[PDB]
């Protein structure tokens, strides 16, 4: 039993019709103190795969090593690890999925909340979540904290049933992801204007955008409201 | 919350933050915490948006009838209705309130009255959650008599610091100029404090 | 400790053709242990009728209150209340002891004497109204009424329906709950008629 | 809690009361009457809260004699039950609420019947054949569930209560000291000074 | 739920009702809360229903293996204690379970055995165990004589559960009773209250209150 | 609950969903959650139902007989300091959650009211359950001015954000339009995206088949 | 403090024919107000022929599933391959269940197949391990909601014979699978109409001699 | 609680110990014998906990039969009174300790007298002319501090017991069905099974 | 507590002030928080002195038997003896730690050890309660490679201001120069960077 201390907010993501798309911004809160701002919260495992965690920072790096060592121990004795062997999302996200489960059932869990995203062998999209408790679903969209109350329905917007996923291009989808990080930009108060977004396409592999920012947000009308109700300059 | 209010030269100029949050989620954006009290008295408000919008209220009454009767009251004035209000009702308040206004005798003048209800008179004042971040700061830049535009950019720094530090702040600085000149509202937006 | 879970007991209000049905259990007990059967937690006043479930004492209060209430109205305004007029009355009578209210849940039925509209309503124990155009339910077993009424029902059921149908939802609704049942009562309402039947079910 | 019993017959109401009276270790009487007579053929038992007891049943004794002078009249069983309701139902909103619970056993003069009320500290009341305030139901009930008639005479219903205070006596933790019974009819009220071994 | 069980000439008369609840919510009105331990033992379900159901069959396993290696049936005492104890060992832990061991053993006769979850076992010839044991206890205790039928105590058996079942709001569904002679034991029925309830009240008179 | 209010170029406008509940358990599949305080000034509320209905009341009362008194059209920021200044006496024990609007003498206003009476002023916003799921689609596609049938778009979507999206929230979509010039109208139901599928099987029992015990007529006629 | 335990709604049902048996469930994963996802299978094909379901908190219901179908595993590995018995498998997931009885499964789980008879099966558990045999069963959310109209339309409970006053009660003739999936289809329309947990997606398995088959059928989103 | 009573004359000792077994409402049982032979000569009442209580007396004879079989001899009550409280003091600070309080008497074959020990959950033991566990002491004590004398013979005791259960009977608030009472002397233990009228 | 570590072009330095207190008395006034746990290895303790001390000791232990086997670790090692030290314990301690060393490959280096346990490498890290006040001054201020005077005035202006204004923070301020050419205590009093 222990209580997060520096923190990660959303991570929100979606899959398109040739694979799927995560994205998380750079921040580490402690508090209301937005402390740490170059944190990459959006973990790649191999090149099909990237598993992107909000919660708490330091399970979050604890988590990584896991990732990291998943994928070292895979090549031992292993001639095709970067072939038929090599390591499928839904091998790494089980993993975290049994770590994650096992730890709350010790009663000292991982704070944290993940979306594996990725590409199957057989080109398959794969997005799933679980959290510190060992709860996990699927959905064509899937977004934690915040991104889970704005950013799902919107990004549901376009991909609201199965049978939307293969009429979602990349641009579409990059789009209305980025659209979201806008958003949760303009109402979660432990967010950043930076974020990293990734794009697991089973065509073009893996392409992984560091650096971007929020842009064309509409400010301009705050000139015209002044007072909170009677003041009238 | 981010607010604060320096004297100068020509009178007095008080800025804040446009954030108003419940929990994480940033309820209002766009938030006006300079509320006017008088013709040349504003006020900067922290703390509860209900209790400081109530006193605000209260006090702009309390200084309408003052003024039908004895005329123009002074900043110092403004400064003890909200006192006696914050000092009165201390135990189901939460309220940090900043009072700045411009005399023509006095020119420049601003008053903090913190969570006890107690009255600081000073020549600059910041409060609200992302003020801590910036004690350092003002403290090191403030000068006294500065010109309008070396306040409007003392302000400017100031509050976009805290608004960098602080979750609890952000949205647009706005600020109000206080001089003989007038009353004059001021808008600043991120992309252009937030690379100052 | 919950005030709504002393007593038990329920109520439901369906409306057919040209008619509205009522009815409740008989149940009053004090806990797990049965102290009455014969507790009806129906009303009336003039052509317009109130369920009332809840804690027991506030059910019988409201019955005085409304009685009063009603008697002087029609004293008043020399006509019998309606439905919709009495509906607001239970509200603000409701609503009036906002900060320490009935712990009860009223249900009103009847049959506007001007329109021959059939009208039947519930009540939150603050007054919130809801006004359905097929069912109002309430009491200890509410959530086993819904699944009940929500798919029994159908529009329009003549009166001999519409006994079959609130009859059956009452029934199977109360014996899934352990504090209500121990008999029954169903009023059917007619523009001219009102018959009042008593059930026959379990008595565990 | 204290034993109070009601059952009702076919030509009288019958009352027993436990005649205990213990606090914390020692039971300081054995020879208590929780009753009183509020007019001549109204009788009520009553048990809960140590003061609040004897001053509610007193209270509500007081403004039913005082009806009865003023309107030389004596109020029906009915009419005192609901008059003590309410008293309840008031006191349960109230500051410092009443926590007795009481049984009311009168006959109507007029209706020529007996009637037995049960009313607990909330302002519940109920009309009932027979019936009990505190665990006493719990051993009782089924007794006179099974062996309860409507026609039944004072005599009948005077064995069917020793059987139940005898079940009692067996089952329940406490001594409660015996029971004191009253028979409420046409002509008032007596009580069976011989129960003690009837 | 409402369990008895009582001891007489012709033996042991076992009744249990069937109703399972989960607060004011009846889960179950077809639950067996008679566990046959084996041909001449019986158990009784009140307290936890998974917590008895599990730890009684539990020691039908015990009693088997004890006969399988003594080469002779348990005795009651014995499977009482066994239960007790096990039982025990937890105390503390949360089990619920209050029960009756019933049974004929040529070297005891009819025996009963109350067990709870407390550690407590006590050897008896009437029980009554249940959020409706008063309720039986009136009317079993008032109408028991050693000298029943095995007819007329069977009815008396039924009949308390009768009488708890209505009271109790806990307790109802149907009746399920037992004959325990040294032979073993006789099952006797599942007795809905549903329709036993008014068979009585006409056949009887008595529930005479309830309007039929 | 989600409601709703959106600006555009000569009025206001308000939505809102339909579903009231109590825990998990949907009480009124399709309840008003639009309140009239006066002709042209509405208010939409969330929160404990029985409260926005009853202090909306109340100020509508008030406002009326202060408009006869003045012989003036209400003012919203009349209806707005009524309302807050009720609330904050309250400490918050009234459970209000309201966005008030409409058009008067004066223009076209927009407000939204806490329940412990602190008040916001906007060009769109949102409260309830389904608040968040709302604001997203509000801050997707709201620009400056809007037109009528934009504003009522904008306004429809997102509230239908909160049906789907929000657990608290569903059914129908009601609107309320107040321009400048214009009588308010009032659009009760305006979308009906929930309409129940035929059920499988029809339940009407053969008559006799509940037993009955005694019957007898009752007596309405004093 | 660290809460181990959460809700994750859904609601499912069992009934059991006379040479089969259905396991249904909606497929909405929720959490508070919000929707996880709107179709996330919650019953599974555990192999012979029978079909498992835990509802409650996923984590624990996975957990449990998983369990099982390893318990089944072995079985084969042990006794060669012999089939599972409807009843051994109940039995089995009791001691599965019991074995946390300190620190319990949060979830109410049901099973259906075929017993030795190849009659109908459903056997429904306790979150502790508690089991009993069962003609239909609804468990879940929205179970107080569904099991009393399966009292009524499955074992005709207070339905008598027209006419014999209510002497005769309604005859236990039994349902087929077409009669049994209809009631199902409404039973889960019913729910989704009251119970904010409930909807998206009705998935139901048929269990015959002949193996397992799926039917899926939408129910509303809001 | 229960009644635990214990009384030392000239030549035996006489233990007193209610039969009631009630469990919340119900009185289950009225013949209940709290009481283990721990050896021909050494008798043990006890009263407590639910569970405790009976495993504790058990264990306690367990091993002293165990004492006596291998070393052919009856440890004197005052050794086996040593043995108990050892116990009962590594209980005290055990996990989860007995609550169980009693009364050990027996007669010393060596040293021809007859001897009480009261202990209770804590491991403190006293000897005693009289004693008893629970509330008992609160009522028996001054009866037995006034007419207690050590050659009192068992007849003697046995009546200033009847005297005790009589003024337990009337003053305490539990119905404790009566007591069984056993003698413990130079011949061993015997029960007066007539005392429910002696 | 106000600790910081900042990197610079010869290597970098560490900064504290020298008050412990427990409540509102001051325990010590001439503490030295800043600790040596390697040749050119230190660390800046903020949070429990027990807690810190404790941990600071492990590790130097740890480098000290690093070094016999495997020869001189690397500053990013100790950062992650503590690192690890901290997070498997971090139910049981309060600890806020600054590793900064100078290597002569990576010149300076310097890493934060927050409460949580997580670990971060920075251009320079400011800790401990007075660290709040200075967040916006700190940001506005610092400068990468700077000289180690520029460096020495840039933790002698921020400690004075976090000692300004946090009550937790006082006495004298402390720095150690980490660089190729050696270690380099340094002491400053209250006489001289109060009135900076
Ligand atoms: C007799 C009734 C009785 O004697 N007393 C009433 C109280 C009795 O303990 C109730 C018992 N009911 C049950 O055993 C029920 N099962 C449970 O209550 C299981 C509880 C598990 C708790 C752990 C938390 C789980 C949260 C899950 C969330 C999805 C029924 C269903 O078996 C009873 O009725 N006893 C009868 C015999
Ligand atoms: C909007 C939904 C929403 O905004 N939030 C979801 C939760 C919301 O509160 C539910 C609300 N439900 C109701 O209003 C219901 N009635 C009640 O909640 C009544 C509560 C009464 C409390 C009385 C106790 C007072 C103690 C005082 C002590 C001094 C239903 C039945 O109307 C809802 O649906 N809100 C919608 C509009």
């Amino acid at each position: 039993t222990q209580q997060p201390i520096v923190t990660g907010t959303s991570v929100i993501s979606m899959k398109y019709d040739n694979g799927v798309i995560i994205a998380a911004d750079n921040l580490g809160s402690y508090g209301s103190l937005l402390r740490f701002n170059g944190v990459e919260r959006l973990i790649p495992v191999g090149d099909n795969t990237v598993v992107g965690i909000s919660g708490d920072i330091s399970d979050m790096q604890h988590i990584e090593r896991l990732l990291k060592d998943l994928v070292t121990e895979n090549a031992y004795d292993n001639p095709l690890a970067d072939a038929e062997e090599a390591l499928e999302p839904s091998y790494i996200f089980e993993y975290l999925a049994t770590v994650m489960y096992q730890r709350r059932s010790k009663m000292n869990p991982l704070w944290n909340a993940i979306i594996v995203a990725g590409v199957q062998s057989n080109g398959d999209q794969f997005l799933r979540y679980v959290n510190l408790l060992g709860v996990t679903y699927s959905s064509p969209t899937l977004a934690t904290g915040f991104g889970a109350h704005m950013a799902n329905p919107l990004l549901r917007k376009v991909v609201d049933r199965e049978s939307d996923i293969p009429k979602t291009t990349v641009q579409v989808a990059e789009e209305a992801i980025v659209n979201a990080m806008r958003v949760l930009y303009y109402r979660d108060a432990r967010s950043s204007r930076n974020f990293s977004l990734a794009i697991i396409d089973k065509n073009t592999g893996l392409t992984f955008k560091k650096n971007l920012q929020v842009e064309n947000m509409k400010w301009d009308f705050a000139k015209d409201i002044k007072g909170y109700g009677t003041q009238k300059i | 919350t981010s607010i604060m209010a320096v004297t100068f030269k020509d009178g007095v100029i008080l800025g804040a933050d446009s954030r108003t949050t419940t929990g994480a989620y940033i309820a209002n954006r766009v938030t006006d915490k300079l509320t006017r009290v008088h013709d040349k008295i504003w006020c900067c408000r922290s703390g509860s948006a209900a209790d400081t919008q109530a006193i605000a209220d209260i006090v702009q009454y309390h200084l309408e009838l003052y003024t039908s009767q004895y005329g123009t009251p002074s900043t110092e004035t403004a400064a003890s209705v909200f006192k006696e209000l914050c000092y009165e009702n201390k135990d189901n308040l939460t309220a940090g309130i900043i009072v700045a206004g411009y005399d023509d005798k006095n020119k420049g003048e601003v008053y903090t009255i913190p969570l006890g209800g107690s009255v600081h008179k000073l020549p600059y004042a910041i409060a609200g959650s992302g003020s801590t971040f910036i004690y350092g700061y003002c403290d090191k830049n403030f000068r006294e008599n500065m010109s309008k535009e070396e306040t409007v950019d003392f302000i400017k720094h100031s509050l976009s610091q805290a608004i960098k530090w602080d979750g609890s702040s952000g949205g647009v600085i706005r600020m109000v100029v206080l001089t003989a000149a007038g009353v004059e509202r001021l808008i600043f937006y991120p992309d252009e404090y937030e690379q100052l | 400790s919950d005030p709504s879970s002393i007593n038990g007991g329920i109520v439901v209000a369906m409306t057919g053709k040209d008619c509205v049905a009522i009815a409740c259990d008989l149940r009053l007990g004090s806990q797990s242990l049965g102290v009455s059967n014969k507790f009806e937690k129906i009303f009336h006043y003039g052509h317009v009728f109130l369920g009332i479930t809840g804690l027991a004492t506030d059910v019988t209060t409201l019955n005085e209150m409304f009685r009063y209430k009603t008697n002087l109205y029609k004293l008043k305004e020399e006509r019998a209340i309606e439905p919709e007029t009495f509906t607001q009355l239970v509200s603000s009578s409701l609503y009036e002891r906002r900060f320490g209210p009935y712990f009860v849940g009223p249900v009103v039925a009847g049959i506007n004497s001007k329109s021959g509209k059939p009208f039947i309503a519930g009540f939150d124990l603050i007054g919130c109204i809801d006004e359905a155009k097929d069912f109002i339910v309430s009491g200890t077993a509410s959530d086993q009424l819904f699944g009940m009424c929500e798919s029994l029902y159908e529009p329009n059921l003549e009166p001999e329906d519409l006994f079959e149908t609130i009859s059956q939802a009452l029934l199977n609704a109360a014996d899934r709950d352990a504090l209500s049942g121990w008999g029954a009562v169903v009023y059917i309402i007619k523009k001219d008629e009102v018959v009042k039947r008593y059930l026959k079910m379990r008595q565990d | 809690m204290d034993i109070i019993l009601g059952i009702r017959v076919q030509d009288s109401v019958i009352l027993a009361s436990s005649k205990a009276v213990t606090r914390g270790i020692s039971v300081l009487k054995d020879s208590d009457d929780k009753t009183r007579q509020l007019s001549p053929h109204t009788l009520m038992s009553f048990a809960g809260e140590a003061g609040d007891t004897v001053q509610f049943a007193e209270y509500i004794q007081a403004n039913i004699q005082l009806y009865s002078i003023r309107e030389d009249y004596e109020l029906s069983p009915q009419a005192v039950s609901s008059f003590v309701r309410q008293e309840l139902a008031k006191s349960i909103r109230s500051r410092r609420p009443y926590q007795v619970n009481v049984l009311i056993g009168g006959y109507d003069k007029k209706k020529n019947k007996p009637e037995l009320y049960q009313i607990d500290y909330l302002g519940t009341k109920v009309e009932l054949p027979y019936g009990a305030h505190g665990y006493s139901g719990f051993y009782t009930f089924s007794l006179l569930d099974h062996h309860y008639r409507p026609d039944m005479t004072t005599e009948e219903g005077l064995d069917l209560l020793k059987l139940c205070v005898q079940e009692l006596e067996k089952r329940m933790p406490m001594d409660f000291k015996g029971v004191i019974v009253k028979i409420v009819d046409k002509d008032g009220i007596r009580q069976v000074d011989d129960f003690q071994a009837q | 739920t409402t369990t008895l069980a009582f001891r007489f000439q012709g033996g042991i008369i076992v009744a249990v009702d069937s109703r399972a609840t989960a607060g004011n919510w009846v889960a179950s009105q077809t639950v067996k809360k008679v566990i046959e331990i084996n041909p001449f033992l019986l158990g009784t379900m009140a307290g936890g229903a998974a917590d008895c159901q599990f730890w009684e069959t539990w020691l039908g396993s015990q009693c088997r293996l004890h006969e399988l290696r003594e080469k002779e049936r348990i005795s009651v005492a014995a499977a009482s204690k066994i239960l007790s104890n096990l039982v025990y060992q937890y105390k503390g832990a949360g089990l619920s379970m209050g029960t009756m061991i019933c049974g004929y053993t040529r070297k005891e006769g009819p025996t009963i055995y109350y067990v709870d979850s407390d550690g407590t076992r006590l050897k008896g010839d009437i029980f009554c165990v249940g959020s409706g044991q008063t309720f039986a206890y009136g009317v079993l205790d008032s109408n028991y004589k050693w000298d029943l039928s095995v007819e007329d105590a069977l009815y008396l058996g039924k009949r308390s559960i009768l009488a708890a079942a209505h009271r109790d709001a806990y307790s109802g569904g149907s009746v399920n009773l037992y004959h325990v002679t040294e032979d073993g034991w006789i099952y006797h029925g599942n007795h809905d209250v549903g329709e036993l309830f008014w068979k009585v009240k006409e056949e009887e008179g008595s529930f005479n209150n309830v309007i039929g | 609950t989600t409601i709703v209010g959106v600006k555009f170029n000569n009025g206001v406008v308000i939505a809102a969903d339909t579903r009231s509940t109590q825990g998990p358990i949907v009480a009124d599949k399709n309840c008003a959650k639009l309140h009239r305080i006066s002709p042209k000034i509405w208010c939409a509320g969330a929160g404990t139902a029985a409260d926005t209905e009853a202090v909306t009341q109340l100020i509508g009362s008030n406002i009326e007989l202060h408009s006869l008194y003045t012989s003036r059209e209400p003012r919203v920021v009349s209806a707005l300091q009524m309302l807050k200044q009720h609330l904050f006496k309250y400490q918050g024990h009234i459970g209000a959650y309201l966005i008030v609007a409409g058009v008067d003498p004066t223009g076209s206003h927009l407000f939204s009211i806490h329940a412990h009476g602190s008040t916001d002023v906007g060009y769109y916003l949102s409260l309830g359950s389904g608040s968040l799921a709302a604001m997203a689609v509000l801050e997707s596609h709201w620009k400056q001015d809007l037109t009528k049938e934009e504003a009522i778009k904008l306004a429809s979507d997102a509230i239908q954000a909160g049906i789907w999206n929000d657990l608290g929230s569903g059914s129908n979509v009601d609107v309320c339009v107040m321009e400048i010039g214009k009588d308010a109208e009032y659009l009760r139901n305006y979308l009906t995206p929930n309409v129940r599928e035929e059920k499988q099987k029809s339940y009407k029992f053969p008559r006799g088949t509940t037993a009955v015990l005694k019957e007898s007529i009752v007596n309405i006629c004093d | 403090q660290f809460n181990p335990y959460g809700d994750n709604g859904g609601t499912i049902l069992g009934i059991a024919g006379e040479d089969f048996a259905v396991l249904a469930g909606d497929t909405r994963n929720i959490t508070d107000y919000s929707i996880n996802s709107r179709y996330e299978p919650k019953v599974f094909d555990c192999g012979d022929n029978i079909v498992m379901s835990a509802n409650g908190f996923a984590a624990d219901g996975d957990a449990l599933v998983k369990r099982f179908k390893n318990s089944v595993k072995w079985y084969h590995f042990d006794h060669n391959d012999k089939k599972l018995s409807i009843n051994s498998a109940a039995r089995n997931i009791q001691h599965l269940l019991y074995g946390k009885r300190f620190f319990p499964y949060y979830v109410h789980t049901i099973i259906a197949g075929l017993d030795e008879d190849g009659k109908g099966a459903v056997y429904s558990f306790d979150p502790v391990g508690s089991y009993e045999r069962e003609q239909c069963r609804a468990g879940g959310a929205a179970a107080s909601l569904i099991m009393p109209f399966l009292d009524n339309q499955v074992n005709f409970k207070n339905q008598y014979e027209p006419g014999t006053n209510g002497k005769v009660k309604k005859p236990l003739k039994y349902l087929s699978v077409e009669e049994v999936i209809k009631l199902v289809r409404d039973s889960f329309t019913s729910a989704t109409e009251r119970h904010i947990q409930v909807g998206d997606g009705l998935e139901i398995l048929i269990v015959t001699k002949d193996g397992v088959r799926k039917e899926f059928y939408e129910l509303k989103r809001d």
